[PDB]
């Protein structure tokens, strides 16, 4: 089960990433699976 | 400001913007 608001270092499918994970506001496809910013630091994931 | 452009670390201005 995943957790919001709740730091971890959750592991989506292969991607190791720590911090919090708050709801989006900007909506891709759930297939199109994350995006990087100008400091292309991973900003979002779909969970299965 | 309109025209300005993990593991990295920002320290805040000691003089923030306001007081600049």
């Amino acid at each position: 089960n995943l957790v919001k608001n709740k730091c971890v270092n959750f592991n989506f499918n292969g991607l190791k990433g720590t911090g919090v994970l708050t709801e989006s506001n900007k909506k891709f496809l759930p297939f199109q699976q994350f995006g990087r910013d100008i400091a292309d630091t991973t900003d979002a994931v779909r969970d299965p | 400001f309109n025209k300005v452009t993990k593991g990295l670390t920002v320290l805040p201005p000691l003089l923030t913007d306001e007081m600049i």
